[PDB]
């Protein structure tokens, strides 16, 4: 059995902690949701 | 239960102690989170309920309350916010110019950020704080990291 919290409000924050790249990758999406690197 | 927009943890007591199994997004009183988080299972708010409405295993998206509210998109340009609601720890926006899901069916935003399985659900916001889609299904890439879609469901 499963609850909500409340975490915070949803608002764009100027000046934070930016990081991680943008790769380009070639994937498929299968019948169950789950993505995978096509080769 | 609160239905105030914003962002909220998804918790279960099944487990040992209170477990965040994922997270979810508020907003016109629907409650918006991935459904692997949830399973499609009714959850709890003080003691109000909130029933499943709408759900979709392969887009892995649920809504509770009401249907799907969320149709704002990454632009293709702009960096975005992932507002992460990790485990344990208070909300944290972490900055980022999304990569790109190539598919057969078409280009979908990437965003390429690693936090525990629990952070599933957290919302992508554009410059206007916008919700352009929840955080938490993709790939496991070539350095054993991983990289998210940009999961955004259809409003109608
Ligand atoms: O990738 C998925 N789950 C994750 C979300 C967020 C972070 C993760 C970190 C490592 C591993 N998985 C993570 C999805 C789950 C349900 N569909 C299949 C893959």
């Amino acid at each position: 059995d499963m609850y909500i919290e409340r975490a915070g409000d949803i608002t764009w924050e100027k000046d934070a902690e930016v990081t991680g790249n943008s790769p380009r990758l070639d994937v498929a999406l299968d019948e169950s949701g789950d993505f995978s690197l096509v080769e | 239960g609160e239905t105030t927009d914003g962002v909220y943890r998804v918790m279960t007591r099944r487990l040992l102690g209170s477990t965040q199994v994922g997270v979810g997004v508020m907003q016109e009183g629907v409650f918006h989170t991935m459904w692997h988080v949830t399973k499609g299972a009714a959850l709890r708010s003080g003691e109000g309920r909130l029933d499943p409405y709408w759900g979709d295993v392969k887009q892995d998206l649920v809504s509770y309350c009401g249907p799907w509210k969320l149709d704002a998109a990454w632009d293709g340009l702009s960096e975005v916010q992932l507002l992460a609601v990790p485990p344990g720890e208070r909300a944290k926006n972490i900055q980022t110019l999304p990569g790109i899901f190539k598919t057969k069916d078409g280009d979908i935003g990437a965003v390429a950020l690693d936090y525990p399985a629990g952070t599933s659900g957290s919302p992508i916001l554009d410059k206007c704080g916008r919700v352009i889609g929840l955080y938490g299904n993709g790939v496991v890439i070539k350095n054993g990291s991983y990289v998210s879609a940009i999961t955004q469901g259809k409003r109608e």
